[PDB]
This record gives structure tokens, sequence and C-alpha cells, in this order.
RNA sequence: GCCGCCGCAGGUGCAGAUCUUGGUGGUAGUAGCAAAUAUUCAAACGAGAACUUUGAAGGCCGAAGUGGAGAAGGGUUCCAU
RNA sequence: CGUGCGAAUCGGUCGUCCGACCUGGGUAUAGGGGCGAAAGACUAAUCGAACCAUCUAGUAGCUGGUUCCCUCCAAAGUUUCC
RNA sequence: CGCGACCUCAGAUCAGACGUGGCGACCCGCUGAAUUUAAGCAUAUUAGUCAGCGGAGGAAAAGAAACUAACCAGGAUUCCCUCAGUAACGGCGAGUGAACAGGGAAGAGCCCAGCGCCGAAUCCCCGCCCCGCGGCGGGGCGCGGGAAAUGUGGCGUACGGAAGACCCACUCCCCGGCGCCGGGGGGCCCAAGUCCUUCUGAUCGAGGCCCAGCCCGUGGACGGUGUGAGGCCGGUAGCGGCCCCCGGCGCGCCGGGCCCGGGUCUUCCCGGAGUCGGGUUGCUUGGGAAUGCAGCCCAAAGCGGGUGGUAAACUCCAUCUAAGGCUAAAUACCGGCACGAGACCGAUAGUCAACAAGUACCGUAAGGGAAAGUUGAAAAGAACUUUGAAGAGAGAGUUCAAGAGGGCG
């Protein structure tokens, strides 16, 4: 007995959906598991921050959303060439490096070079051995002033 | 079968030892839930499966 | 013995019961945030309303005059005998003696389902920071210790009965003015909420 | 209060662990408190029971100040049999009446090296628990 | 897999793993991947996720939340 | 027991031994590689670990 | 044959090797050691 | 071990469905203990003998038997107390 | 007899009985298939398509039933279509 | 005929290593029917559906571009949300039906064929002795042999690499034992009343315990104890106490292999085949002048080729280069190993099975499949007399009561 004027739909319940049932039982359990995994990772990497490697400034496609700034994968080859630091040396100090990304914007090129200069100014490098320092190391005061930055390091703001 | 076997004969020999009921000392103890032997067999009643 | 019994159906022996229970039933109910705001509100004005305390059944005669706020040295106590001495100096012992007296037994199926012992709910106490107050007050039942900002509606209204008395501290009594404030001024610690 | 989730707090599970238990656990369950003088002297709250130990009846009908020796220990019902606790069957003989070991005051313990080891362990635990509190 | 000259080589230690037993039976080799048909492009929207069966399972299921 | 400890003390020094004296365990723990074979790293991997190891670093506040 | 699966299960028989496999797994697979004597 | 009161929740209200299981009646001390000839006396262990024991008499099956032995099948069904 | 001794027995009673005679054991032929001196005849007390389990809680404009109280309001067997 | 080898193919109780199969909740690759919906029914839908075959793991699948894409662009994989049930498919009817976009768990990269530089400059097995190993590890000796030039060791993978020349400055790279330096597992024990009056069956019951409103509380969770116990006991609390064992992480020691780099100019080198693709025919998808696979035929191009959601001709530009491969991360668990919890049920209910339950039992078989709790706190289970062959009665005894009499709430 169909009723009066109203909306119409296609209720996809003709199949045996009681066989394939996957409801959300472990939402807070998965949240506590991710929390404990993140705390275990933060206790694993002691000098390293929670975010780790920094992310470049990324322009957007899809002209509905072209007035945004994203955080992509890593820095580009021309960016590392203008920065001057070799990529195999910069990978060891925790910098996201990928040769696949393109470069079609001099403004974001200069912005990523400025981001790398800010990371170089904020960089604190530890010695290889705590008993004996080496040549390319920082002062002893910065080793004590260095700590875990809780949060994303140098966040992108509009 | 008048021509008797070897393995089924030992099976029947084990059933003849299982045929005997419970003793008298088993219910004299503390824990006595068994009143009598339930798993019994009779040669006219039970035809031994098969 | 089971031969032509027909055990299927709800009317027969076993088989299935009518309307089997659902794991995908909507057990939980979501609540809007602004409704939780008004649920947290309208509590202190009713707990101070002294008639609701007598309607609940607490001994209100022992407190002469205070919506009870004690000094900051309460968290410094770490002994149950010091807690009993503080309750005797504040004279609030009859409300917990009523809890020790009312030790009736539950009538139902909850006796074999780990819900046997029941008792009377006492007054709540709100602390600000831990200084050994939990290690002292975890043994004595009835007195529930809560946080200043983190409050629950279920503990403020046990069983839909508003009137349960709440003991505060000096730091919490100063922190409530920083949290809520007044009608025209919004919350400083929170983002934006005005009093109605 | 309890704050350990491994601790069993189920009524049927405690009633299962009370009855169903092997012999060394049943022997440790069967215990009795000491007297007021011996408790103050040894600083021991409670000790297990033995066939050689002496037993007085504390509560019940046939109570008094009679020093009774344990006849034999029956751990299936968690019971002992006291020497001067019995009643007459109608045929003429006498049958001892079993008394639960919780209603037992201790007048004398049969001291052995293994018994003195348990006394020294309980006294050391009592002294450590008193020193950590005071 | 049990020969010593193959076993000592670290370049073939992934071949002798117990996870990779019977690759040719499941069809995870080159011919097994070419017989199904998959790759990269906008025309391939049926191997997203794990595989065709996993994508079909993620399509034809429902998700019921806690508070709804 | 005494004959078995005498036999294992006799055959401990020799390389070859019967299958009963060899340790019986689960299949996934039997069919493995050797401990030195798990430590056999390739020359190019050792060259990469020699040239560029992971450094210890941090950032300022 | 749903009832034929539950007629002849693995839990019906001995599991004389399986129970000592679990009893060695709960220890951690020690291979022929000796306990400490007096 | 249980009741009332303030809110909430249900596997919450039975007379039937040739409804399910279980229990009990009129019937009813009814119908029945009829396929194939046949039994009768003395004593006896035993409290107790139309049915069992021995002693006697009279018969049946009539060698294609109401006889003795086998195979399949049954599995202590054979004997003693 | 026909709520049997019997989920197909017995009495009177026959056709045939040196040859198209019955048959004891082992083996071959199994289900849109087999066998069949041809009767949808038979195939384990079931044969116009054998037994058991699953889809299956298949379909049913069709029958059978569907449980506390009190108060107020208060119906149609038709226009047209398939 | 006679003498020595290369290739094809031979048999094992030759030394030594593998597979067989029970089970499998999750997963991978294939075959994959109709009851039904379309009030009939064949196209469609149910439906890559049950079922069947093969296979290992605590996960598998999975992964670094012949990508999304016409934007001011991003750049390995995975799950969730919006997208929206949106475009579309469909007797355009019923019905079926994705992602690009953005935000979070996530971060690990690369290596081979070819190309060429260096005296196969490359390694295995067996024996001797020495150190040692319930993962026989390394070296010393071996015209003792075999393999491999039909191609082995490093450099070496698309982001360019290498060599020559020119400047700079550097000393650590991992592994095996020894001794120090402070998370886990198995155990063992730790407080306060049996204080007074009284009741019955015992009290765990009622009253009081002062001016100390009896006592302890980093212990009033839980259970038993002749009725409803914080103080009778087991145990509870403790980053508390005691014993044993393992590894993790920071320092010293010798021992094994181990001397290998950044910038500028010039020259050579460079790509993976009967594979793409075209004609024809089925399967399947939302995929629709074809999204992909497969059966037959043809089958290349190397400023070469795939795609640019409309087929075919004339063109400009944007994308990386299928035809070689590895890789943990968030993802699933209905069976098993250890537990905890519950607004679930309470002996015809709950797993069919709370007990010697797939047990007894039935069928020639694949198979089917039950009925079943509440003595007394404590057996103190009835001694003694009589009737009677014994069964079965009539007086006594226990206990608070037989008003609890061996199938006894």
């Amino acid at each position: 007995a169909p009723s009066r004027n109203g909306m119409i739909l296609k209720p996809h319940f003709h199949k045996d959906w009681q066989r394939r049932v996957a409801t959300w039982f472990n939402q807070p359990a998965r949240k506590i598991r991710r929390r404990k995994a993140r705390q275990a990772r933060a206790r694993r990497i002691a000098p390293r921050p929670a975010a780790g490697p920094i992310r470049p400034i990324v322009r957007c496609p899809t002209v509905r959303y072209h007035t945004k700034v994203r955080a992509g994968r890593g820095f580009s080859l021309e960016e590392l060439r203008v920065a001057g630091i070799h990529k195999k040396v910069a990978r060891t100090i925790g910098i996201s490096v990928d040769p696949r990304r393109r470069n079609k914007s001099t403004e974001s090129l200069q912005a990523n070079v400025q981001r790398l200069k800010e990371y170089r100014s904020k960089l604190v490098l530890f010695p290889r051995k705590p008993s004996a320092p080496k040549k390319g190391d920082s002062s002893a005061e910065e080793l004590k002033l260095a700590t875990q930055l809780t949060g994303p390091v140098m966040p992108i703001r509009n | 079968s008048s021509h008797k076997t070897f393995r089924i004969k030992r099976f029947l020999a084990k059933k003849q030892k299982q045929n005997r009921p419970i003793p008298q000392w088993i219910w004299m103890k503390t824990g006595n839930k068994i009143r009598y032997n339930s798993k019994r067999r009779h040669w006219r009643r039970t035809k031994l499966g098969l | 013995h089971r031969s032509g019994q027909g055990a299927f159906g709800n009317m027969c022996r076993g088989g299935r019961m009518f309307a089997p229970t659902k794991t995908w039933r909507r057990w939980h109910r979501r609540v809007n945030t602004t409704q939780k705001r008004y649920a947290i509100c309208s509590a202190l004005a009713a707990s101070a309303l002294p008639a609701l305390v007598m309607s609940k059944g607490h001994r209100i005669e022992e407190v002469p005059e205070l919506p009870l706020v004690v000094e900051d040295k309460v968290e410094g106590y770490k002994k149950t005998k010091e807690a009993v001495l503080l309750l005797k100096k504040l004279k609030a012992w009859n409300d917990i003696k009523k809890v020790y007296a009312s030790q009736r037994m539950r009538a139902g199926k909850g006796k074999m389902r780990n819900r046997r012992r029941i008792q009377r709910r006492g007054p709540c106490v709100i602390y600000n920071e831990d200084n050994g107050i939990v290690k002292a007050f975890r043994n004595i039942p009835g007195i529930t210790l809560l946080n200043v900002t983190k409050l629950n509606i279920l503990k403020l209204a046990p069983g839909g009965h508003v009137g349960r008395f709440c003991i505060w501290t000096e730091s919490a009594f100063r922190k409530l003015d920083d949290l809520y404030g007044t009608w025209r001024k919004a919350a400083s610690l929170k983002s934006n909420y005005n009093l109605p | 209060m309890k704050f350990n989730p491994f601790v069993t707090s189920d009524r049927s599970k405690n009633r299962k662990r009370h009855f169903n238990a092997p012999s060394h656990i049943r022997r440790k369950i069967m215990s009795s408190p000491l007297s007021k003088e011996l408790r103050q002297k040894y600083n021991v709250r409670s000790m297990p029971i033995r066939k050689d130990d002496e037993v007085q009846v504390v509560r019940g009908h046939y109570k008094g100040q009679q020093i009774g020796k344990v006849v034999q220990v029956y751990r299936k019902k968690y019971v002992i049999y006291i020497e001067r606790v019995q009643r007459e069957k109608a045929n003429g003989t006498t049958v001892h009446v079993g008394i639960h070991p919780s209603k037992v005051v201790i007048t004398r313990l049969k001291l052995d090296k293994d018994r003195k080891k348990i006394l020294e362990r309980k006294a050391k635990s009592r002294q450590v628990g008193k020193e950590k509190g005071k | 897999p049990f020969h010593k000259a193959i076993r000592r080589n670290p370049d073939t230690q992934w071949i002798t793993k117990p996870v990779h037993k019977h690759r040719e039976m499941r069809g995870l080799t080159s011919a097994g991947r070419k017989s199904r048909g998959l790759g990269k492009g906008h025309k391939f929207h049926h191997t997203i996720g794990g595989s065709r069966r996993a994508a079909w399972r993620r399509r034809n299921t429902l998700q019921l939340h806690r508070y709804r | 027991q005494t004959q078995k400890e005498n036999l294992r003390k006799f055959y401990k020094g020799k390389k070859y031994k019967p299958l009963d004296l060899r340790p019986k365990k689960t299949r996934a723990m039997r069919r493995r590689l050797n401990k030195h074979e798990e430590s056999l790293k390739t020359k190019k991997q050792q060259r990469k670990e020699r040239l560029y190891p992971l450094r210890k670093y941090a950032v300022k506040a | 044959s749903a009832k034929a699966k539950r007629r002849n299960t693995t839990g019906t028989g001995r599991m004389r090797h399986l129970k000592i496999v679990y009893r060695r797994f709960r220890h951690g697979f020690r291979e022929g050691t000796t306990p400490k004597p007096k």
C-alpha cells in the first residue's frame, strides 16, 4: 500500500546484508591504541620531534580549491640545488626528499628556500658519540636547550 | 560367524569386561552421584550396533 | 524421546525466541553540545535552594551557614583519621552515618550478577590538584572526589534527583569565576559561551 | 579499594575457586587465629592447622575451655575432628563431630624447623609492614 | 630453496621466506599479474585498495556508527 | 638417563650426530636460515651504511 | 555437512602433542635445559 | 528475602490457533487371554504345586518328523552354586 | 482375519515338473541415469524421476490463530483504470 | 676391432637436504546454478552468490609511475568521512551503480638484464689440527677434485652514470664474546572486637562501647565461616617486603673483515618483444563509436610509443616511459592459547547438551539425535521389641523441627 506524495528512493537491502556486518565496536579502543603507539614512538625517538621532517609549501590544483596551501611530500631537486646542501647528506638529518615533484613556481621555490634556511637556523646537530664530540657539531649549551617540540614544527598559516 | 576373527574377537573380549556393573565400594565414599551402571548391554536387548 | 516433536517456533520448546536481540540496535543517543552546556549549568543554584537537599534526604542541620568552601590545606591531609577528624570538626558525620546505616539488600536478579551490595550516595567533594587527597579518601565510601572543570551530569543528579551537596575548595571557588564569569562577559578559558 | 584489573571480582568465580582447589591450596585455606597472649608474643596474626596441634572450641553448641587434639584432617569438606568432641550413635558407638577450623583458638603449636621458618617469615613481613607505615 | 649456494646469498633470502611459498600457485608472478589486468590510470578503478575482492568487499558493505 | 648423558657426552665433540639428539621444535623455527646467514649483509648495503648512517638531530623552540 | 564438522573435532581426541606445544609456547621454546639443583 | 515512591527500559497482560511439551479422566474392569487332537493319578524338597520333579497308564509327530548335525547370522546365549 | 500370527498370512483350490526349470556364493551396470520377454513396470515398508544436508525463514492476490481495563467520536460493499 | 672427450638420455638401501596430510575464524588465485524480483516471463536483478580446488602467513593482499590532471598544480601504498546514491548503466522499466577534490592514523627506499673498466681478479662441498657452537661460526693447510667464460666480484639503474683534468679537507663502518650500569615472567607472606547484656539452631542477630561520639585504613573490592561479618580466615592497598631467571638500553677491553669523499670544464653511453597495437567472438564492470582480461590471425615503431572518457583525417602542446623485481606502517578474526566485564537467560529458559552429552539410541549409508538439579548445618541413614518365610506394618532413638524417612527444598 504505497502512500501519498513524497520522496522516492532505491533501498539497497535486497541482498543478504546480515552476512556482511561491520559496525564500529572499537572506536575508543582504536583511539587508545593509536595514542599508545604515538606515545611509544615519541619515547622511541628522544631528540626528534613528533612531526619529524618539515613539509614544503604546495600550491593547489582544482580551481574550486586553488586558493589553498597544502603540505606535500617533500622538497624538490631544484630546491635542494638552490639550497646547496647535498641530498644524501640532507636525508641523514631527517629531511623529506623526493625527486619526482615538479617545479613551476618561482615564488614557492623562494618560499621553500626560505623554509630550508629557517630549518638550517633552527637546526641543532648532535655528536656521533656523547663521550667525544666531532668537527661538525654545535655548542654544549644548545645540546641542553634542545628538547622535544610538542606539535607540528613551523606550521603553515594563511 | 562360526569362523571367528582376531580383532573383533578382542573387541568382544573388551565388551565382556565392560559388561560387568559397578562395585559396592564406589558408593561408600563421599562423592556418589552414580546410582547404578547406565551404560549396560544385554545380548537379547542390544544387538551391539553393527 | 525426541520423535516428531516440532521444536521450531516461539510457542514450542526452544528452537527460537520471538524478536531476537540486535547488535546493530541504536543503543547510544547523541547529545548536542549546547544541551550539555545547560546540563552542566543549573546545578549550584539548586545545590545551595536548600529545600532540594531536604527533599533528597541529607542532614542539612549540621552545617550552620556556608555553601561549604574549606581552605586549601584539605588536599594536604593523607590520613583517614585526619579525614574523620575534619568531618567531626565540620560536624558533617550524620550524612555518612546514614550511609553506614542504610545497608539494605537488592531485590531482583542483580544479586547473582555482581550487583549485590548497595548503599546510599553521599555528598560530593571537588578538588583542584592532587596532593595525596585521593590516597586518603579512596577507602571511605560515599564521598566521591571530582575535578573542577571536568564534571558529570550523572554525578550531579544521581537518578534524576537534583539536590546532592557538593563541597568546594578555595581554589575551585576562585576558579569558577575565571571559568564562567558573568552574563555579559564570555568565558576566558573556553572559546565562547554566554550565560542565558 | 582495588585498582588492578587482573584481580577476580566475580561471585561465581570466587565460589568456584573456594571449593575447587588442590590439596596444597586447601591446606593454606584451612587456618586458625591465635590466642591473645600468643598473638602478642609471636606477633603473628594467623597460622595454618595441623593434626598435631591442639584445638579449643570457640563458638557453637559444644563450646568451652577443653584442649582437644585433632584426630584427622579431612580437606574435602575443610574439616577436622577434635578428640573430646563426639556424640553417641544409637547402636552404641561414638562418632566424632566435625568442627570448622575458623572457630579455633590456638593454645599450643607443634614447633618444627619448617614451622619456625613460617613464623620468622610472617614476623619479618609484619615488621616491614609496620616500619613502612610508622 | 634448500641448496646452500642459494641459501648463503643475501639477494635470494626473500625468495626462501615461508611467506612467499607457492607464488606460482596463487599467481603473483608476471603472468599471474598480466592474466588479471591491472596498472595505473583513470580507467583502472577496480584494483584500488588491496585487490578486486577487497575493493568489492569495501563497496558492498555498510557502516553503522555508535551514536548514529 | 646415565646412558643418554654418556652418549651425548661422547657425540658432543663430533660434528655429525643422529636425528634424535638434534633439538625438536616447531616447523617455522626449524626451517630457517643460520644466525650468521641472517647477519650476511650485501656489499652495497654495507657501503651505504658506511657512507650515510642516520644522524642524531633536533630543532630549537 | 555442518554436523559432520562438530562430530569429529580436534578437541575430542588426545591433543597429547598439541597441549605440550602450547605448554612450550607459554614458556618460550627453551631447548633441553636443566633446572638449578640444590 | 521483599514492598512503596521519582524518572527510564522490556523477551511485560492468553481461551482457543486439527497451537507445543507434560500430567490426568468418561470409556472400563469393556473387548480379549480360540491357526496346528490329549492328557490322567501316587509321592516329593518347599509355608505354598492346573503348569516343576520322578514312578505308572493312555497318545501324537510316522524316516520328505515335533529326529540328529552343519553354513550365513547371533557372541557366552554351554555348565556349576 | 481384516485395531491379524502378518505395515499383504492361511483353507478349498491349481499352471508347470528333463527343459525357454528354480537357484547357493564372488563380480559388472546408480538417478534426467541404470535395469527392463515392455507393465512409467522395479530400484532397501519410498519410484510419472531414490535417500540426506545446504540455498531456505524459496514463493503464496490463500486459508488457521493472534493476550489488561475505562471514556469519547464514529464507516463502505460505490466514479474511473489495468 | 682396439685408445682417450663434447652433447642427449639413464638406476639407487650412494653422503645430506625437501613435498605428501588432519585442521584452518581472516586472506590469495579460478570455476561459480536456481529458487526468487520484474504481482506472468526470456532481456535485466538476485549474482563473481552458496558450494568445489589448490595454498602459506599472524597477517595475506599491498607498494615507488608508460599516475590524478587542464589547475597559480601536485608525486609510493593503505583505512575512515563528506562527495551523493552523484554521473551513468538498464524490456532507459523494475533495479544496478565509482573516483578525481579536501582533512586525519602514515612515512623507507630502491635494486637487477643490457651499457662498459679491470689477469673467473668467482665461490661451494670434503679431510687434518686449533680455538667451540641445544641456529658447527671463522681462519691455517690442501697441483684433492668439481662448477662457472653459454659470464662471475665491485663500480651500476632513468632523479643520469662513468672516465680524464682542476681546487677543497675528513678519519670511522658494522659484527662476535667478557665485565659494569636500573623492564618482564614464575612464586612466597604482611592491620584493626570474636569487648559486655540478651535471643534461639549457632550467631554473621538487637542495644551500648564517654568527654575517644570502641579500633586501623596508600586495607570497608570479593568469597566462605550452624541465620544477612571491615575488624574469624583466604586476600584486598603498595613506583611496598623476600627468592630465581632472561633480554633490552649507556661505558671500557681486545678480536674479525675495513681506507672507499664534496664542487667546475670536456668526451663516450643509454634501455627490458611475438610484447603492445589492429580485425573477429565471449566474460565482466557504472564505464556507456569497447574499463579490463581471454580463444584465432597479423604484428611493429625507436624527436619512438601508451593516454588525453565520441569514431575517423590535418596539427600544436601536457604526462611519464608497461613488456624485470623486493619492501614493515594504519586493515580483518566467528577456531585455539590466558583473562576481565555485562540494564543478557535462569532447569521444557540459557550452547542440543549446568550431571560418566554428539553421550545413550536409530538407520545397510551418506546421516539424524534425546530425557535428566535442589535430603538434613551436620548421616546424627533408624540400634531395641513384636507380627510375618521374607516382603510389608506397630511402638522407640536422633535433631530446632521427620511438619526433612535412602527418587528424602
